[PDB]
């Protein structure tokens, strides 16, 4: 392969970085003061080497790497699976040993090696036999908690592996009996009714179905604490509920059992074939008359997501009801992965329900999105109070006329991509009519009419321009800048009319109005109060005939004054008249023929059906396909803090109080109880919890205690005497329960690195990790003086929404064309040299683009990673940061939190918005989906410097969210699967807009449309992408939620059902019944049942009393007793409730139910203590 | 005769064509068979006569 | 959940039954008078008051059931937990107290009682004689301990008490005619299991539609009738009850009771008392129906509304009545004592004198400064039900009557395997206050 010389330059500069960072973190870890002599970091460049580095066995990667190129990725996990077997990487001992390895590692090589389901979700492997049928061996496997959080993709590639490993290794089948069936029944159908909703829910008959014909068992330790009713099944120790098998038994193998069977038989497994059968067995009249019947029968309304309403999140359109989103294919600059474009102008009209980074909850192409600023395409058409109707297409007009607003006819549009159509596997719906596509049919009409070649979208030859420019009568230099920029340079009306009348192409769809949006008897109405009643401008172009202006009086219009709302015709009100202006008198009356055929209702015809008989201008449907949404889980750009904010990893007990403060402990001199580890000086014989000796100078050595006769052994002699006690016989442990005095360690601390002036020191009540080995309280005290926290590993995290970016304009960012080149970059998308700041870059796979929040936590780390290096370890500076866009060209790591490895970044700018910007295959690589997703950055030198595998907690799961190994290079290869379907063409071609008319499957034109998967292998993988729809900026609109600016719910409903009456395609009465039914009367309910039952808590102690004590005091504090619920919390949310009933048309159970939890809660306290909804209700009947 | 021809030829132009054509392109076709001043004799008698009609000035249809 | 549109229904407007010209009913005076009701009794920051409220309940139910356990003459020399330390060695003494916890050992069991003065834990061991009685006594009931104290702070026991019925009774005198009543319960008007067949056979029998001789001198003779409890359906008592209901409105389901309970003949006398389903208190005790919902069956010139509970006296004798939610906590606690046999539980209940002791479980308990639920005099007859299962035990005297449901099998009660027993009555004799046939409609369901 040749690739073309800046890729590979690319690599080696961040190679070079790299390595820069590296001897640094070597140079000061190897002082002693850590508790490592070396970085505990590893890099990794592939697959191979983060196999090896994440589950073994030594020299796994050379054979990897022959066989994947021998035979592939699939077979080259077996291949390994059968070289281990056979002992060919040393000896293991047990068949239980080599059995754990070979499912580890080939379920590490099948997962890429990035999800940590291979190191934390498999707890055990081991070997059972069937005691109660046969007493033969059979494999089982055991599961933990994290294996719920591994993606369903990898819990079912867990069976098939584990399945061969026992025909490997000469085992027998699984032979289960009727009560364990019945057992796994009980347990799923539990699960889900008590716990959490299974995101795929399976009947009782697939249970058994999956039960009776897996070769191996599933089974694990108890998760949750929820009795079963069967008990003392054989073979199971636990009575409680198993979470992690029923999880995957019920979102692998039967869930996605495609993919299962496509693994199954590109693999060549013998033996499943239940699951292919199961997979088998579960798979006159006008034009556009005829058309919305077969898109109603072939594509039936969904309203899986209106289904659940909280209040605060508005509901934004009704399933598949015109008014709402209109539907365009196409892939913006910030959009495609799963993101959607949506114009500012809508962010602002829907009170800022919406800002850059929130999630939708869709309905047609999948479950959610995330929205990014589009301007190119349309935005909402709203009513004015005084009944004028306008189009907002841009954020200053929004932000202008937002006062007068009283209905919103329409929302806007939404762009949504055909790759997401391909991997959801969503029917095309048909396709509205576009600017592309009639720039498309105007080419073709020059072609075939005039045989003249022009291309939409590039520049074409001066000749064909001025032989076309000839022929037509128009200036060349605007068919120049119509034919590069279609979609924001039009034509004015007249030009359109004489490009219909000459060329033969229809009507420009700018100035289509929405003709099917009314019945034919409307427009007959309106055709004859026009020719009666109504005064006309009209006015000529050349020999063609257009209207100017039409005046008409309020009283004869009447009832037809809605046809025109509903037609989208912009129009005011003055003087009790209705004008409409130049450009949409035309629009208006062109397809009517100015009012010389007359217009009659036709049945089995629609509108456009009826005007495309007879006129010569011809329409096309402007908006025919609709899509719903609802809001949910708004943008994320902050910090990250345990629970308790942490600064240090020193454990300090009870002496601190509740917020755990070493200062204050320090203070009052108190002497705390702690279990922690000592060090021991070799030569002097100095004993404490730091690693260099305060006199000597020199290294100290572990201390291991015995439990039983507490004897102390340093490390050497534990190693001679291979940990275990002489006199004992007992396994010796590294930690015991010792008494600390915490001022003169913090006044050591203070003296040693000259920070006196703090005054909160936050540390934690008790060590997680088996070692128990603490952090140095200097950090902690330079972390406490530049105000930053740390979390479980030593690490300084921020977490951040993620969306895509592929391209992007260097004035978005604020960086100058120098520092560009300065970075590498000397070009553009169209291969012109770069000079200006308004051309269009196109985004190298691990350059990142950070948000201004980020950008002000990292100048806070940067500082505490200088002081540290300058006090602490007495070396040079290494950032030297001012303001936040002195990091630019420094590197992070990115992390998910399902992960257990990394990738390492550049920052080349920021923005003002709260997300995280960058490349497609970024995100990728962390297996990850822009649909609303968090993941986290950090700086690269403080990890190395900080990092230490001593503090990770020793339960399952304590290595999920840890950088255990980085990824140096991005290979698209080895990223993931859905950003394989991802579009890179520049304009979607006739083909698929003729095809989109016949609901065809997005499976039958991958080959028609470019996809990410079709440059695989070949060099042209890395540079070359392409966009459909530009944007002028990718930070314009609103950046906080309203949500987050309401405290109180009835203020939150207020708006909610504001924002549901202003909206034409939402049912304020519906949005009404939802709230109850879903988050008030619930609450209510529940609180009211739980205020007789609950407990009593005393408030110096914390003692709980299941009955309240009878002298009213605590027995042992004599402190006052308080409720746990109190009548406050049965009451909060009853005045919307009955302000909801009282002004809404909702049910009669609803009322009934409302106004008897009134009376309830007002019956309940009796003994302690005319045009109202309730009197009027018991007075009617 | 030659205008006889001629008259025959332009409708079989404007019959294949379906729409309406700009003067030039029957000019530069037609051009070399023949003269300017015919060409434009031909379009004002076919006119006249009536079988086509015009709709925006410059442009030719049936 | 998910309304749907709405539905067409009946009332049983046009149900008419009349009187037998055969059957000729005796002519007896009628003595009835409620002994007990709730509503005959007068009883800044809110948690305060709601504690205070609480404790008041609590030592309210302690002072009465002391009052209750002190009757028994073998209970004598009774000291305060506070004044233990005053307790000689050999000296024996006894205390009374509430149950907190009750653990279970090897060699006996370990209580915690707490009286108004303090806490002692207490130690019966494994071999004492009344020991299977302490191994069954739920937590908040007032029990009795006797022994000997120890400086280290245990207390030694050696006996145990409950307060009980008395074990001798005085016959009361005859009565000059026989007269019958009738007891049932769970009615569920508006249910899609409602049996309606079972119920206009059952209102046919009392108008003097029978076949048989001993029928005919029984329905002549029946002069009260009384229900307990769950005599609609209620709106919302679970999710998904819309599609579950018939007649999904309050006021159309007390209408349509109404409607099918006026062809009850003249000279019957009922007794309605609210249950958990119906438009009343969300916690016992429950002074009675909303009068603004449950308008039409206060009209009925026959019918007196009563409490839960509520002791209503018939020809001298005492008939407690109470919708029976308690006996779920017994259930649950001790083991043997299933479903089916709703008896043994109530057995319990009553030798604890307390019809729902536990408080935290499944029974909610309203703050009331009195407690109001403790049996204060014994009875001659009790009745209960929200178990839908019939049966009938006699302890000491007193009978125990559960009512049966009208209500078919759910999908509720198929699922938790419980199996009802519609459409079962039973007559009791006033003379001698036992229960002296079951009349059985399950042929028409
Ligand atoms: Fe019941
Ligand atoms: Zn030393
Ligand atoms: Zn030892
Ligand atoms: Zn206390």
């Amino acid at each position: 392969m040749e690739l073309p010389k800046e890729m590979e330059e690319y690599f080696e500069m961040l190679q070079r970085e790299i390595d820069k960072a590296y001897e640094i973190a070597k140079k000061a870890r190897a002082q002693g003061k850590d508790p490592s002599l070396d970085v505990e970091i590893p890099q990794a460049t592939d697959m191979a080497g983060r196999v090896e580095s994440l589950v073994g066995p030594p020299g796994v990667a050379k054979r990897i790497r022959e066989l994947v190129k021998e035979y592939g990725k699939e077979i080259a996990a077996l291949k390994i699976v059968d070289e281990i077997i056979e002992g060919k990487f040393g000896d293991l001992g047990s068949r239980e040993k080599y059995a754990e390895q070979a499912v580890r590692t080939a379920l590490a090589i099948l997962t890429e090696g990035i999800v940590s389901a291979p190191i934390e979700g498999i707890a055990n492997v081991k070997i059972k036999r069937n005691t109660w049928a046969d007493n033969s061996e059979y494999l089982a496997l055991y599961y933990a908690g994290p294996i719920r959080s591994s993606g369903g993709t990898a819990q079912a590639l867990s069976v098939l592996v584990g399945d061969y490993v026992r025909r490997k290794l000469g085992l027998d089948r699984f032979k289960p009996s009727e009560k364990h069936i019945e057992r796994m029944v009980e347990e799923v159908d539990l699960y889900h009714r008590a716990v959490t909703r299974l995101q795929y829910h399976p009947s009782p008959e697939e249970v058994r179905l999956a039960m009776r014909n897996i070769p191996i068992e599933i089974t694990g330790e108890a998760t949750d604490d929820v009795e079963v009713s069967h008990r003392d099944v054989p073979g199971v120790e636990t009575n409680q509920l198993r979470g992690g098998a029923i999880l995957v038994l019920a979102e692998g193998v039967l869930q996605k059992a495609k993919k299962l069977v496509k693994y199954i038989d590109k693999m060549g497994i013998e033996g499943w074939e239940w699951l292919k059968e199961f997979v088998e067995a579960k798979e006159d009249m006008g034009f556009y008359y005829s058309l919305y019947q077969k898109f109603k029968e072939e594509i039936a309304p969904s309203d899986k997501y209106a289904k659940e309403v909280i209040g605060g999140r508005p509901l934004f359109s009704d399933p598949s009801k015109p008014g709402g989103f209109r539907l365009r294919y196409g892939r913006s600059r910030a959009s495609g992965f799963a993101t959607w474009g949506i114009n500012p102008a809508t962010m602002i009209l829907v009170d800022e329900f919406l800002a850059i980074g929130t999630q939708l909850k869709t309905e047609r192409p999948g479950k959610g999105a995330v929205v990014t600023p589009v301007t190119t395409i349309e935005g909402p058409i709203v009513k004015l109070k005084d009944g004028s109707v306008l189009r907002v297409d841009d954020y200053n007009l929004a932000l202008k006329v937002r006062e007068d607003v009283e209905e919103i006819l329409y929302l806007g549009d939404a762009v949504i991509a055909f790759g997401d159509f391909v991997e959801n596997n969503q029917t095309l719906l048909p396709a509205n009519y576009c600017e592309e596509w009639w720039i498309l049919e105007f080419v073709k009409a020059l072609k075939e009419i005039y045989e003249v070649h022009l291309e939409p979208f590039t520049e074409n030859e001066e000749e064909s321009i001025e032989e076309a420019s000839d022929y037509l009568e128009i200036d060349p230099e605007f068919l120049k800048e119509m034919l590069r920029d279609p979609l924001r340079v039009k034509p004015p009306v007249e030009l359109a009319i004489h490009f219909s009348e000459v060329l033969g192409i229809p009507l420009h769809p700018y100035y289509t109005l929405y003709w099917n949006s009314v019945e034919p008897k409307d427009v007959e109405k309106l055709w004859r109060l026009l020719k009666n009643y109504a005064e006309i401008e009209w006015s000529n172009f050349r020999g063609i005939k257009f209207a100017k202006k039409i005046v008409i009086s309020q009283e004869k219009l009447g009832d037809s004054k809605r046809t025109l709302e509903l037609l989208g015709l912009p129009h005011t009100v003055r003087d009790g008249n209705v004008i409409v202006d130049y450009p949409w008198a035309a629009a208006l009356l062109t397809p009517l023929g100015n009012l010389n055929w007359e217009f009659m209702a036709k049945p089995l015809y629609a509108t456009i059906d009826i005007i495309n008989e007879n006129n010569e201008i011809k329409l096309r449907d402007r908006g025919i396909s609709w899509i719903g949404a609802r809001m949910g889980r708004p943008e994320k750009a902050k910090e990250r803090k345990m629970k308790p904010p942490v600064q240090v990893l020193f454990p300090i007990g009870l002496a601190g109080g509740s917020s755990r403060d070493i200062k204050k402990a320090a203070e009052e001199g108190k002497v705390a109880e702690v279990e922690i580890a000592f060090f021991k000086c070799p030569k002097c014989g100095h004993v404490g919890p730091e690693h260099l000796c305060p006199n000597c100078g020199t290294r100290k050595e572990l201390l291991w205690v015995c439990p039983r006769c507490n004897a102390e052994y340093p490390e050497s002699q534990a190693e001679g005497y291979n940990y275990t006690c002489p006199k004992c016989n007992v396994k010796l442990r590294p930690y015991a329960k010792r008494k600390i005095r915490p001022s003169e360690l913090l006044n050591r601390a203070m003296e040693n690195v000259k920070v006196y002036g703090v005054d909160k020191l936050k540390g934690v009540m008790g060590m997680t990790s088996g070692w128990k080995m603490p952090e140095p309280l200097e950090k902690g005290l330079l972390r406490a003086k530049n105000d930053v926290y740390v979390f479980k590993d030593g690490t300084i995290r921020f977490d951040a929404t993620d969306a895509p970016i592929t391209h992007f304009r260097p004035r978005e960012i604020g960086v100058s064309v120098e520092k560009l080149r300065e970075l590498g970059y000397t070009h553009d998308f169209e291969g012109k040299p770069l000079v200006s700041e308004d051309q269009i870059v196109e985004l190298k796979p691990q350059d990142i683009i950070l948000s201004k929040e980020a950008g002000r936590y990292l100048l806070k780390v940067a500082k505490f990673v200088d002081d540290l290096l300058e006090k602490f370890y007495g070396l040079p500076r290494f950032y030297n940061a001012e303001k936040m866009e002195d990091l630019i060209g420094h590197l992070v790591i990115g992390l998910a939190p399902h992960t257990s490895a990394g990738i390492v970044g550049r920052i080349i700018g920021f923005v003002d918005a709260l997300v995280g910007y960058a490349h497609p295959y970024f995100h990728a690589a962390k297996r990850r989906n822009c649909d609303g997703d968090e993941d986290a950055v950090m700086l690269l030198l403080d990890a190395l410097l900080n990092f230490s595998r001593y503090y990770l907690p020793e339960k399952r799961g304590g290595k999920m969210d840890a950088p255990l190994v980085i990824t140096t290079r991005l290979d698209p290869r080895e990223v993931d699967s859905e950003v394989h379907n991802m579009d890179i063409v520049r304009y979607y071609p006739l083909e698929f807009y003729e095809a989109t008319y016949e609901l065809k499957s997005p499976k039958e034109l991958v080959g028609v449309i470019e996809r990410v998967e079709d440059r695989l292998g070949k060099p042209e993988m890395y540079y070359g992408l392409k966009f459909t729809h530009d944007t002028d900026d990718i930070a314009l609109g609103p950046k906080m939620s309203l949500y987050k600016q309401l405290g109180d719910m009835e203020e939150k409903v207020r708006r909610q059902l504001e924002v549901a009456k202003r909206i034409r395609a939402v049912d304020e009465h519906g949005v009404a019944e939802k709230i109850l039914n879903s988050h008030l009367i619930p609450d209510l309910r529940g609180n009211l049942r739980s205020f007789t039952r609950q407990e009593f808590r005393c408030v110096k102690c914390n003692t709980k009393f299941r009955r309240p004590p009878l002298n009213g005091k605590c027995p042992v504090c004599g402190g006052k007793i308080v409720l746990t619920v109190s009548k406050g919390a049965i009451e909060k949310y009853l005045g919307t409730a009955k302000m909801l009933v009282t002004e809404y048309n909702v049910k009669n159970y609803t009322r009934q139910r409302i106004c008897l939890t009134e009376r309830d809660i007002d019956s309940l306290f009796e003994n302690v203590f005319p045009n109202d909804i309730c009197q009027r209700l018991v007075m009617a009947r | 005769e030659l205008l006889e021809k001629a008259k025959e030829d332009i409708l079989n132009i404007l019959r294949q064509k379906r729409t309406a054509i700009s003067r030039k392109y029957i000019l530069k076709k037609l051009g070399d068979k023949y003269d300017e001043e015919t060409i434009d004799d031909a379009i004002t008698e076919l006119l006249a006569q009536g079988e086509i009609y015009e709709p925006e000035t410059g442009y030719y249809k049936l | 959940e998910e309304i749907g549109e709405e539905k067409e229904y009946s009332k049983y407007e046009d149900v008419v039954i009349e009187w037998n010209p055969s059957v000729t009913p005796v002519q007896i005076e009628k003595n009835y008078e409620v002994k007990f009701d709730v509503r005959q009794v007068k009883l800044g920051k809110e948690g305060e008051i709601i504690v205070e409220a609480y404790a008041s309940l609590f030592k309210s139910r302690l002072s009465k059931l002391k009052r209750i356990l002190r009757e028994n003459p073998e209970i004598s020399n009774v000291v305060d937990i506070g004044k233990l330390n005053y307790v000689s060695g050999d000296e024996e003494v006894t205390i009374i107290g509430l149950v907190n916890s009750k653990r279970e050992t090897n060699r006996g069991l370990i209580f915690e009682v707490e009286d108004k003065t303090g806490i002692v834990k207490v130690f019966l061991p494994k071999d004492s004689e009344d020991y299977r009685e302490a191994f069954k006594v739920l937590p908040d009931a007032v029990v009795a301990f006797k022994g000997f104290y120890s400086k280290k702070g245990i207390f030694f026991a050696n006996k145990f008490y409950l307060p009980d019925v008395p074990l001798y009774r005085k016959q009361k005198p005859p009565l000059e005619e026989k007269v019958y009543a009738i007891l049932i319960s769970d009615i569920h008007v508006g249910s899609r299991e409602f049996c309606e067949k079972a119920f206009l056979k059952f209102l046919e029998w009392l108008n003097g539609h029978v076949e048989s001789k001993e029928e005919e001198e029984i329905v002549s003779r029946v002069k009260y009738l009384i229900i307990a409890g769950d005599v609609v359906d209620g709106i919302g008592i679970y999710p998904g009850q819309y599609s579950d209901l018939v007649i999904p409105d309050i006021f159309d389901q007390y209408e349509a009771l109404a409607n099918l309970l006026a062809n009850v003949p003249e000279h019957i006398t009922m007794f309605i008392g609210p249950g958990n389903a119906d438009a009343a208190r969300p916690a016992i005790p429950q002074p009675e129906f909303y009068k603004e919902y449950a308008k039409p069956i206060y009209k009925l010139k026959n019918a007196i509304i009563i409490s839960n509970p509520a002791v209503i006296r018939l020809h001298g004798r005492d008939f407690l009545i109470a919708h029976g939610r308690g006996i779920e906590d017994v259930v649950s606690f001790v083991p043997g004592l299933t479903h089916h046999k709703p008896g043994l539980p109530m057995v319990e209940l009553l030798k604890m004198r307390h019809l729902a002791p536990t408080f935290g479980g499944k029974v909610p308990i309203a703050p009331d400064p009195e407690d109001l639920l403790v049996i204060e005099e014994v009875p001659d007859l009790v009745q209960m039900g929200h178990v839908h299962v019939y049966d009938a035990v006699v302890y000491r005297g007193v009978q125990l009557v559960n009512s049966a449901t009208w209500q078919a099998q759910t999908e509720f009660q198929k699922m938790v395997n419980i199996v009802p027993t519609p459409a079962k009555v039973p007559v009791v004799d006033v003379e001698s206050a036992r229960v002296v046939k079951v009349l059985d409609f399950s042929g028409w369901c």
